[PDB]
């Protein structure tokens, strides 16, 4: 059967290229989008208690 | 063009609306619908196997047959073990036929 | 054979290094490792060659590139671009910077935040002051303070501190941008030397902004102060403590500033240590506690 | 220059989000002794800088390997990880990456971590050399395990398919069905196992990376050198 | 002028009409978490709209 | 483009009390957020056509090599065995349940957006 390829360096360079592109794409395209959506909800959920209280102290509407 | 949009609408109805399990009423015989699809796949496999083999039956098998023959040949180039000799025997048979 | 016989005891002694002196005796007085660290340091000290005479050669290039208006109209293209790299190479000529200010003044209103920052940093290295140019710059910043970044504003403010120039509208717009229009953790990436410059600028102007002070104080830490030179660290501490004492604001993070001085008091004089402890007791009364030094172990 | 717009709540985004959170959870941050506040925040940021980006790295390897493995299960396609150099190169790159990381911060003390904790100090000598070989053996075994799975599964399917095809070829296509039916079920179940193996191998590889690199993802907390108590 | 005042509120936030003006004071409390939940959940749901 | 709230305030302040109630429905629509209408129907995008051509070309290139390969018949039968599982997954997988499963993975979509409350933003 086929055991050894025609070039080991060629196969390794291919894998490294693909992995490097995925890493760049993740940091440059995926993570910024994910964090924009994820952190929006998380900040509101974490601040809702202190945010509403601070606002309640500021408006003289009551 | 329209011809492509039409096929999209048609395939949707086939995927969701058209079910042979209901139109043939196989619920009378089969236990569960989840098991019916399993049998349909094994049938598809057996169908594909026979279809691919029928596409060109007169050929020497690359796989090692375990002492068995296809038809009333048993000694034709189709049944030769060594492919180097089989190629010569097939060429003679092919120029005749 | 003999190679393995020698290799085994060679590694044996190397295995003693990762121990809190578990064996009877391992730690040594000579401490040869000090030589290795100092050896590497000597090389970088030489690398820091200033090449001052070459600055004249760079001046020649500058004069034979942009200064001869016969080749290219200086006012037509991008003053912030060329001036940024020219000052980076050490070309600081007041006469050329005068041409630059007149060439850029009609365009300042259309410059981006990055261009404004680089242009301002260039004038800091040149130590050249143009009141009319800084007026247009501060108007741009005040109009778009939400778009500017703390890393940029810290460099800009440093220029406003080199030459005493301030505006009440500018002071508030900058404080609001750093306190609310930027990330509250940005000072950690800023560096204590830039933070002390900003503090001194507001302290000399008497502009009290407790919200700004609470934000800037987060940047001061053992990690950020440890990265500065011993001389720069001393000057940074002595200037930062004066600003805190001026406004009477004593955040909890001030203890890292004081600890940096008390861990190495040999660099400070008696009069410097006296005012340091004066702030220490003032902060101890404000925070309601007692100062104690922490030791590793 | 003009970036595209993205719909919030997109299915690919949500899937990738949970994947990152899952791998990031594999290496949780150590809880400091002191209460986390404005005084401790800069030290926590420093700890994050000292921490490696394993979560980013692990998800990168997971997605790139699972994609290559799934390609081997698509018709008219082969898995890139079936090539010896392709699969092994990833394992060596992981092992080399962890090695370089450890040698950077701790340097000469890196051979130190190799010592097993709680070992009697006189006995230790004979232990670390074997563990050193085991550490270097990870470079091979990590990549070979992935490669063998992609190779042996495809080769096994090849041999078994040849043996299965001999039945309808010898006993007629539509003459008799029960003998070929039973072998078709076994083959169908093997392909189903290959799909699971692809998910298992991509997970195992990423898990092992989080374990090995996590071994050196530890540093002493630069806590407050001075404190005002009470 | 009073009509114009309320029009601005109801155009942006029409769900205020579900709580009568005379009952508004009976909901207030010194802390935001102390507010009566009688209308809290209802306002949050109506705020999402007709769908 | 100015903010819609400022447009409402100006429009309401400038409108007469007599035509206030009748014009409220118009002001409400004038401040409604833009929802782009459906554009003209296009069969396929330019990039989509390239994707189909590339996928077909790759398939044909691989199929041609497999047919010319040794044990070529085995390769073609392996493709059938694999293709059967693709049909099985499309039939067995409860995509609606799976959609909620992935939606439940991310905290931003596993729960509703809990934030600003009405009582805190009342403008009286």
């Amino acid at each position: 059967m086929k055991l050894l390829p025609e070039s080991l360096q060629q196969e390794a360079a291919t894998a490294a290229v693909v992995a490097s592109w995925v890493l760049w794409h993740l940091d440059t395209q995926l993570l910024p989008t994910i964090m924009r959506e994820h952190k929006l909800h998380a900040c509101w959920a974490a601040a809702a208690k202190r945010y509403n209280e601070k606002l309640f102290k500021l408006n003289p509407s009551y | 063009m329209a011809v492509t949009s039409f096929l999209g609408k048609a395939f949707e109805k086939y995927f969701y609306d058209f079910s042979a399990y209901e139109q043939f009423g196989l619920n009378r015989f089969l236990s569960s619908k989840g098991q019916y699809v399993a049998l349909r796949h094994v049938g598809f496999v057996m169908v594909g196997v026979n279809v691919l083999l029928a596409a060109n039956f007169p050929f020497n098998p690359p796989f090692p047959t375990i002492g068995m023959c296809p038809a009333g040949w048993e000694g034709t180039w189709v049944c030769q073990a060594d492919k180097a000799k089989a190629l010569e025997m097939y060429k003679e048979w092919k120029k005749s036929n | 054979a003999m190679t393995r016989q020698f290799s085994a005891p060679g590694s044996h002694e190397h295995h003693e290094t990762p121990l809190s002196k578990v064996m009877p005796t391992v730690v040594s007085i000579p401490r040869k490792v000090a030589c290795l660290a100092l050896g590497a340091t000597k090389k970088v000290v030489c690398g820091l060659a200033s090449s001052g005479p070459s600055q004249n050669l760079v001046s020649t290039f500058a004069n034979k590139v942009i200064v001869e208006e016969n080749l290219v109209n200086v006012a037509e293209i991008d003053v912030p671009f060329w001036s940024y790299w020219l000052s980076s190479a050490g070309f600081t000529s007041k006469d050329a910077f005068v041409k630059f200010a007149e060439a850029v003044k009609p365009k300042v209103a259309a410059l981006s935040t990055s261009d404004i920052t680089n242009l301002t940093v260039a004038f800091k290295r040149a130590n050249y002051y143009d009141k009319d140019l800084f007026t247009g710059i501060e108007a741009n910043v005040s109009a778009n303070f939400t778009k500017f970044e703390t890393e940029q504003l810290l460099q800009i403010v440093a220029t406003f501190d080199a030459f005493n120039h301030s505006s009440v509208a500018f002071l508030d717009d900058v404080a609001d941008s750093i306190t609310y229009c930027n990330h509250y953790l940005a000072p950690v990436r800023a560096g204590a030397d830039e933070l002390a410059t900003l503090l001194t600028y507001y302290a000399k102007n008497g502009h009290e902004r407790a919200d700004l002070l609470a934000t800037v104080a987060r940047g001061f830490s053992e990690v950020s102060l440890g990265k500065l030179s011993a001389a720069q660290r001393k000057d940074t501490v002595l200037s930062a403590l004066k600003a805190f004492q001026t406004f009477g604001f004593y955040p909890e993070s001030i203890e890292a500033v004081i600890g940096a001085a008390l861990v190495s008091p040999a660099e400070y004089s008696a009069e410097e240590l006296k005012e340091v402890e004066a702030v220490k007791v003032a902060a101890e009364n404000a925070l309601g506690g007692e100062f104690v030094l922490i030791q590793e172990g | 220059s003009s970036v595209r717009d993205v719909k919030t709540g997109s299915l690919p985004t949500n899937f990738l989000t949970g994947v990152y959170r899952f791998w990031r959870s594999q290496n949780p941050a150590e809880k400091p002794h002191d209460p986390v506040n404005d005084r401790l925040l800069p030290a926590v940021v420093d700890a994050s800088d000292k921490r490696a980006s394993i979560g980013t790295w692990a998800t990168t390897f997971f997605c790139t390997i699972i994609s290559c493995n799934l390609l081997g299960l698509m018709p008219f396609n082969e898995a890139p990880t079936s090539g010896l150099g392709f699969a092994t190169g990833l394992g060596v790159s992981v092992w080399a990456t962890a090695t370089i990381l450890g040698l950077s911060k701790t340097g000469f003390k890196f051979p130190g971590h190799f010592i097993p904790g709680g070992t009697p100090w006189p006995m230790a000598f004979i232990f670390v050399p074997l563990e050193t070989i085991s550490y270097t053996f990870r470079a091979v075994s990590l990549g070979v395990r992935l490669w063998v799975n992609m190779l042996a599964g495809h080769t096994l399917l090849h041999i078994l398919t040849g043996m299965a095809l001999a039945l309808p070829f010898s006993l007629g296509f539509f003459s008799m069905v029960p003998a070929t039916f039973g072998v078709c079920c076994l083959l169908s179940a093997l392909v189903g196992l290959e799909y699971l193996v692809a998910v298992l191998q991509s997970g195992v590889f990423s898990i092992l990376s989080t374990v090995y690199v996590g071994e050196f993802n530890h540093d002493k907390f630069i806590g407050p050198a001075a404190k005002i108590v009470k | 002028r009073l009509l114009k005042l309320w029009a601005k509120r109801l155009l942006v936030s029409p769900e205020l009409a579900i709580v009568p003006l005379n009952e508004f004071d009976a909901q207030l409390a010194s802390k935001f978490e102390g507010i009566s939940p009688k209308y809290q959940e209802l306002l949050s749901a109506v705020a999402q709209g007709n769908k | 483009e100015g903010n819609s709230v400022a447009g409402i305030i100006k429009s309401v302040n400038e409108t007469s009390g007599a035509n206030l109630l009748s014009s409220l429905k118009t002001i409400k629509a004038q401040a409604a957020p833009i929802y782009p209408a459906a554009a003209s129907s296009t069969g396929y995008s330019t990039q989509a056509k390239i994707a189909l051509f590339g996928a077909l070309s790759w398939i044909l290139y691989r199929a041609d090599g497999q047919s010319k390969a040794h044990e070529w018949i085995v390769d073609l039968n392996l493709n059938v065995l694999q293709a059967a599982w693709l049909i099985s997954f499309s039939s067995l997988i409860p995509f609606r349940a799976v959609y909620f499963a992935f939606r439940g993975m991310a905290p931003a979509t596993a729960s509703t957006l809990n934030g600003l409350k009405t009582f805190s933003s009342i403008s009286l």
